């Protein structure tokens, strides 16, 4: 956590940071994008 | 099974109106505070849905899958226990049966028997199928519990399901909120995706009975049965993530 770095979440890629999301989200959800087709928030896999 | 009861009869197609109702989530993707534009098969706004009954008599037409099932239903002691899907309806090709027994819902896919108008007592089956073989396809879903006793006061069980197949998939878009005519505006979310793979032409319903062959009496529900159409939605997120406003397109 707080740090740019590589990411490779299931075969996506990015670079970014990593900060606590306050906002409600559905439980079946994967993931999630933004205003363009980019990306914001991933799920964990191994734990939740 | 091959003799018709008092509650297999002709009746007439009666129909109501819908305005709100039918919009769900057509994907998973989280959007905040913006419109989104995209294209699937949904219920249009300002249609109309063929309005089903039950008091001596029970609707159950033959009704064809390719327009698309959108279900609704306004009951107290849940008497819909599922459906039947199938193309030809006998033991000649697959078919899927849903069985809601208030445990744990049975999802199978397997070569069973047809009647015209299968009842269910406990259940029953056959009236449901007689026999069955040939099938490796087994689903078990996550337990729960409810009351299928009757209940007095206000209406208080509302199921909303979407049901379609887009490139084999069956996918069941599940709505419960507290509420003939009906009214409020709701956002459907995604439950149970199978990856099946069938052909699917036809359905039908499925009818639980009580008692105090036709010494079963049937109880008092309502459900309509709508049809979808590829239209375009404008969807309106929130900050918590859920439609608020829905606008057409084209109407």
């Amino acid at each position: 956590k707080n740090k740019c770095v590589n990411f490779n979440f299931n075969g996506l890629k990015g670079t970014g940071v990593l900060t606590e999301s306050n906002k409600k989200f559905l439980p079946f959800q994967q993931f999630g994008r933004d205003i363009a087709d980019t990306t914001d928030a991933v799920r964990d896999p191994q734990t939740l | 099974q091959c003799v018709n009861l008092t509650t297999r009869t002709q009746l007439p197609p009666a129909y109501t109106n819908s305005f709100t109702r039918g919009v769900y989530y057509p994907d998973k993707v989280f959007r905040s505070s913006v419109l989104h534009s995209t294209q699937d098969l949904f219920l249009p706004f300002f249609s109309n849905v063929t309005w089903f009954h039950v008091i001596k008599r029970f609707d159950n037409p033959v009704l064809p899958f390719n327009d698309g099932v959108y279900f609704a239903s306004i009951e107290k002691s849940n008497i819909i226990r599922g459906w039947i899907f199938g193309t030809t309806l006998d033991s000649k090709t697959q078919s899927l049966l849903i069985v809601n027994n208030a445990t744990n819902v049975v999802i199978k896919v397997c070569e069973f028997q047809f009647c015209n108008d299968p009842f269910l007592d406990m259940e029953s089956e056959f009236r449901v199928y007689s026999s069955a073989n040939n099938c490796t396809f087994e689903y078990v879903s996550q337990p729960f519990l409810m009351d299928l006793e009757g209940k007095q006061g206000n209406f208080k069980n509302l199921r909303e399901f979407v049901f379609k197949n887009i490139d084999g998939y069956f996918k069941i878009y599940s709505k419960h909120t507290p509420i003939d005519l009906p009214q409020g505006f709701s956002a459907l979310e995604p439950l149970v995706d199978l990856p099946i793979g069938i052909n699917i032409t036809r359905f039908q319903t499925l009818l639980a009975l009580h008692r105090s062959s036709s010494g079963w009496t049937a109880g008092a529900a309502a459900y309509y049965v709508g049809y979808l159409q590829p239209r375009t939605f404008l969807l309106k997120y929130n900050e918590n993530g859920t439609i608020t406003d829905a606008v057409d397109c084209a109407l």
